[PDB]
């Protein structure tokens, strides 16, 4: 309330723990005692793609522009 | 042969291109679809 | 300084134009410069003594 | 030179524009050769049709050509901002190109430049006070074997010279056009020394062949 | 069975047939640099930064379109693969305005981390500096043309998952401006979508565009509303 | 072997350079077209392929590809998909005039051609393209191909089989990319003239999707007179690698500019002197020659004085033979000043796919503009070579090699002028 | 080059020097900077509050 500032009770609120197994993650959270939500690890998905494709004659894959 | 066998190409007229595609037209196998009529239909 | 802008910033002439020393003074103020991953030491001579940084 | 529209009327659509129903059986001539499935492709054919008939193209007619071949625009305007033929700014009933790069500028193109600019008066890339002097210069047109060029709509002139300036610049103010070939003698593409062609009457088909 | 051999500086790995060398070298971990490509999207080949000495050929080629023939090997880290990476990274900064403070992508460029992890240090071109003016495509979307790299990456995404068709390239050489021909104001479906897309800081948020830059700002996981997708 | 070869009359693979005995189908039958065609035809493509490397047809144009080699990779087994066969006509490296006599004297051997490459590798349709300066050699075009129809000998039918041929013609719009490789194939798409992606060919996906190819004019012409001639006459005038027939012109500064056809070899002096008129102001006047045209570095005094017209001697010389512009140039002029020029014209025809030919070109042309008026320092002439060598082969097309290789020809050659005109600037501002 | 009051510049007869760039913020060695930004009516970008504290500031 004096210069516009975002306070906070929370000692906790800036801590990361950067780890490299999900494993090790669940297996420390379980150690040190609290709880914890895991959310699973998503790739981006393989396609497939050629600029031949993008060069096609009956089929609807055509670049338009270019 | 030393003389200019052209001047053919002299009394072309600024519609002659258009005019000879437009001749041209026939026999003129259907240049073959696919699909659509278009990229968007 | 070392003459490797990637490092060291540039000076004001270059930096006021350029673009390379401009781009290597905006993202070396902001981000810092990479530094590849492993474990160092060393020390030297303080006037105590061994002044070790790990 | 300023590739966007800003539209300035006598442009801005509705500009009142529309074609001949004798062009339009040559529109779907241009739009009977090319295969069905690819319409698309016929878009620079039918924007030379739409320049040949109202001398430069206004943006109602990039519309007309969109509505025509049924395609979004924005290739029309593309196929319009991208090439050299189409010139958007209107322009009068001759248009000149004074061609001048690599033989022609080294073969002395700055007498020709310097003849059109103290003929005509108007600067080098600008227009004219009246019609039929747009003057441009241009880069390579191919016909390099001569002096440097001058094209006209539809039309070339070589081996020139100040006074074959005055010559054709008064005779198309006259409006007595003369003729898109060489000049100063030598009939076409010539060496014109003592004939180091070939002379004899060519006999083709008759000698020593195989296989035929 | 369907397999490929390539080595990436001596580890072998397998690749699936038709698909690029990129993928396969994201496969292994190693992120080559580029500005054109993008997985959302077709390929073009325009930004020239991917090239990398695969061996046996004087001429270095492009990753993000080559077909992958058996038995490859694929030197990253060879001299003139880093010498054509300085090449293309001092040709990207020429025409490229002093902008670095005023943009909206300080913290969030790309030809700034980039040119830190790849370029040159010290530049050349003293003179000339062109300098494309901006248009107005949508009162959503800030607009600066002066800092398009020409990229052809918004156009693709328009003419791909837009389907508008209204940004386009005109001109030749230097002189390409990237946009919309006839002062229409863009306005779509999915266009607030262009600003991350444009990897430079040529297309940004118009009601964001001056409140903060992105180090200060936290990050945090939710969930979308307003839409049944989320 | 021949003593570096010389034009023997008849030996012209095409007589009537301009202006002769008439224009005309018949004129045609009489130069040498329609004669025994339908015996070559229907032999089997494979001989007529067997036949072209039997001559052992250079690729013209500039760039070196045999016509033999991609014509066989023009033997696919047909599918559902056509052929297409795309003649290119557009004049680039400018100085050319190289089928702009062909194609205005001389359409019916053309056609002889087209039709006889839509025969030997199973094409269909042929389009030909021409640039669009050229509306009224294409009405010509337009009258010989009336003429060729009205015959009733083309068109549906060929030759009285059962083989039908349509040829189109498509204008250009006014480009450099237009004659290029690619550029074309989607020129005539419709969309704005840009080169596609190499490693798919276009014998595999060209016109649309279809197994197309392109030919050059001078390939089309050359290519019914072997099928019509013996096997490897053509193959005796010149070296092995490169074999025949071509066309060396001066367009440029030389006493009447001019156009002849020779042999694949050729003392250069012979060339400039004792058939076109003579050097402006004598053998010693000229500063320099550049082959080509305009996509090939310089070659000074002393290297023109003895270097033989080969590509293989070009390639031994570090440039690359094209057409039309075998010229020399006066010492009255500035070379800084002529190439500055076309590295403007570079600028102003250049599509903008490839990031460095854009910003390459743009750089070269504001660093010759700084070197016209010569306010530089020579460590920017060096990084003018660096630059050079940072370009070629970097791109999609050649047209960014071909704005790389005159820079790397300057700065092999003409050095001193170079610095005389820095220092004359040093001069001038102190 | 004494380092003391912590002061503002201006253009020559000109509005403020400061574009709320936040360069100062990110180097800031004990976060003293305190800097939200916001564009005015005109279009350039500006401000809304730039804070220092002189508790944090090590100079
Ligand atoms: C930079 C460049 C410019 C070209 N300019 C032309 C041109 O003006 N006219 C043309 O017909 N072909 C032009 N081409 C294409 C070449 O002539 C090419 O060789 C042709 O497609 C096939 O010729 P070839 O089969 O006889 O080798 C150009 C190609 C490149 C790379
Ligand atoms: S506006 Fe952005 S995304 Fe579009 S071409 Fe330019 S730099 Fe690329
Ligand atoms: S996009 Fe351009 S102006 Fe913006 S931070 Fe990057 S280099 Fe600087
Ligand atoms: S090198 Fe230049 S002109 Fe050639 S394809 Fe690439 S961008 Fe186009
Ligand atoms: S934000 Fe800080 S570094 Fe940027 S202009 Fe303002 S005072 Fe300078
Ligand atoms: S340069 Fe003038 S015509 Fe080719
Ligand atoms: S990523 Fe391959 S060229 Fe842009």
């Amino acid at each position: 309330p004096l210069m516009g500032w975002a306070s906070t009770a929370d000692p906790l609120s800036n801590l990361v723990l950067t780890f490299s197994t999900k494993e090790d993650a669940i297996a420390f959270a379980e150690k040190n005692g609290w709880s914890y939500d895991v959310e699973e690890r998503k790739v981006p998905k393989p396609k497939s793609k050629s600029y031949g494709a993008n060069f096609s004659w009956n089929k609807r894959t055509r670049v338009s522009t270019k | 042969n030393t003389t200019y066998k052209n001047l053919q190409h002299h009394d072309y007229s600024t519609y002659t291109f258009l005019d000879l595609n437009l001749d041209l037209s026939k026999f003129r196998m259907p240049q073959p679809s696919s699909g659509r009529e278009s990229p968007r239909h | 300084k070392v003459d490797d802008a990637k490092v060291s910033p540039p000076k004001r002439a270059e930096m006021k134009t350029s673009m390379e020393s401009l781009i290597h003074h905006f993202k070396l103020y902001t981000e810092g410069y990479q530094v590849p991953p492993g474990a160092t030491y060393t020390a030297i001579e303080a006037p105590k003594g061994e002044f070790g940084v790990y | 030179a300023l590739f966007v529209h800003r539209d300035t009327p006598k442009n801005n659509p509705e500009t009142p524009f529309d074609f001949t129903p004798e062009n339009y059986k040559r529109i779907e001539a241009i739009v009977k050769n090319y295969p069905e499935g690819h319409k698309a492709a016929a878009v620079l054919p039918v924007l030379d049709l739409a320049q040949r008939q109202n001398g430069w193209l206004p943006i109602s007619a990039m519309n007309k050509v969109a509505e025509i071949l049924q395609v979004p625009p924005m290739r029309v305007y593309e196929v319009a901002t991208f090439y050299t033929m189409y010139n958007r700014k209107p322009v009068g009933k001759y248009h000149i190109q004074v061609c001048t790069t690599t033989p022609c500028m080294l073969r002395n193109s700055d007498s020709i430049l310097e003849a059109i600019q103290k003929k005509l008066g108007i600067k080098v890339g600008e227009t004219t006070p009246d019609k039929l002097f747009t003057l441009i210069e241009v880069e390579c047109l191919g016909a390099c074997v001569n002096a440097p060029m001058v094209q006209i709509n539809d039309n070339y002139y070589e081996d020139l010279t100040p006074k074959d300036i005055e010559e054709i610049i008064d005779e198309l103010k006259a409006g007595k056009i003369p003729k898109p070939g060489p000049r100063s003698g030598r009939f076409s593409c010539e060496p014109a020394g003592g004939l180091t062609s070939l002379t004899e009457p060519p006999k083709g088909p008759g000698f020593g062949v195989q296989a035929g | 069975s369907n397999l490929i051999e390539v080595f990436v500086d001596g580890q072998s790995v397998m690749v699936e047939p038709g698909t690029t060398v990129l993928q396969a070298c994201e496969k292994v971990g190693m992120q080559i640099p580029r500005f054109c490509y993008h997985e959302r999207l077709s390929v073009a080949g325009n930004c020239r930064m991917c090239l990398v000495e695969i061996e046996k050929a004087p001429k270095v080629v492009a990753a993000c379109a080559m077909p992958v023939m058996k038995g490859w090997n694929i030197l990253t880290n060879s001299e003139k693969t880093k010498k054509a990476r300085e090449g293309v990274m001092e040709f990207l900064l020429a025409n490229h305005p002093l902008d670095c403070p005023i943009c909206d992508q300080g913290g969030e460029c790309d030809l700034q981390d980039q040119s830190m992890m790849f370029g040159s240090d010290r530049s050349r071109f003293l003179e000339g500096k062109r300098a494309v003016e901006d248009k107005n495509i949508g009162p959503l979307v800030k607009t600066i043309m002066t800092r398009c790299i020409q990229c052809t990456r918004c156009i693709r995404f328009a003419s791909e998952i837009a389907g508008v068709d209204d940004l386009g390239t005109t001109g030749r050489g230097n002189d390409m401006q990237v946009g919309t021909y006839i002062e229409k104001m863009f306005m779509s479906e999915l266009s607030g979508n262009i600003i991350d897309i444009c990897p430079v800081g040529a297309l940004t948020s118009k009601p964001y565009a001056f409140t903060a830059r992105p180090w200060e700002t936290r990050k945090t996981e939710s969930i979308d509303v307003m839409d049944a997708v989320g | 072997k021949t003593s570096f070869g010389s034009l023997k009359d008849e030996d012209r693979i095409f007589t009537n350079l301009y202006g002769r005995h008439d224009w005309r189908l018949k004129g045609a039958q009489s130069r040498g077209d329609w004669y025994k065609t339908k015996e070559i035809l229907l032999k089997g493509p494979d001989w007529i392929l067997g036949e072209v490397k039997t001559s052992g047809l250079r690729g013209r144009g500039g760039a070196g590809f045999p016509t033999g080699l991609k014509w066989s990779f023009m033997n696919k087994p047909s599918d559902g998909r056509p052929k297409y066969l795309v003649v290119n006509a557009d004049e680039g490296e400018p100085g050319t005039c190289k089928d702009r006599e062909i194609i205005r004297h001389d359409p019916h051997k053309l056609v002889e051609g087209c039709l006889v490459g839509g025969r030997a590798m199973g094409a269909r349709a042929a389009y030909i393209y021409i640039r669009g300066e050229f509306y009224n050699e294409a009405s010509n075009l337009q009258v010989a191909i009336r003429e060729a129809y009205e015959a009733g000998l083309i068109g549906k039918n060929a030759c009285g089989s059962g083989y039908d041929f349509d040829v189109f013609v498509v204008r250009g719009a006014g480009a450099y990319i237009c004659g290029e490789e690619t550029a074309l194939i989607e020129s005539i798409e419709g969309k704005q003239g840009k080169p596609r992606l190499k490693p798919p060919f276009p014998a595999d996906v060209g016109v649309f999707g279809c197994p197309t190819t392109v030919a050059n004019v001078e390939t089309v012409a050359v290519s019914p007179t072997i099928c019509r001639r013996g096997g490897a006459w053509f193959a005796s005038f010149g070296r092995e690698r490169n074999s025949g027939t071509k066309l060396f012109n001066i367009s440029g500064h030389v006493n009447n500019p001019c156009t002849v056809e020779e042999e694949m070899s050729v003392p250069l002096k012979e060339l400039i002197e004792k058939h076109a008129g003579g050097v402006t102001g004598g053998w010693d006047n000229l500063l320099a020659v550049i082959p080509g045209g305009s996509s090939t570095p310089l070659i000074p005094k002393s290297v023109c004085e003895t270097v033989l017209m080969d590509f293989d001697a070009l390639i031994q010389a570090q440039t690359g033979l094209g057409t039309a512009a075998v010229i020399v140039m006066d010492r009255s002029t500035d070379i800084v000043k002529a190439i500055a020029r076309l590295i403007e014209f570079y600028k102003h025809e250049s599509c903008g796919q490839c990031t460095p030919c854009r910003e390459g070109v743009d750089w070269m042309n504001k660093v010759m503009a700084r070197f016209v008026r010569g306010d530089a320092r020579p460590a920017e002439i060096d990084s003018l070579w660096e630059i050079s060598k940072q370009i070629e082969g970097h791109t999609i097309c050649a047209l960014g090699d071909g704005a790389a290789w005159p820079v790397q020809g300057l700065i092999r050659h003409f050095r001193p002028e170079l610095e005389e005109r820095m220092q004359r600037f040093a001069q001038q501002h102190q | 080059r004494f380092r003391g009051e912590h002061a503002l510049r201006r253009y020559p007869s000109g509005e403020e020097r400061c574009i709320a760039c936040k360069l100062c913020e990110a180097v800031c060695p004990a976060q003293a900077i305190t800097i939200e930004a916001e564009p005015r009516a005109d279009g350039s970008r500006r401000t809304t509050r730039y804070d220092i504290d002189m508790t944090k500031c090590i100079y």
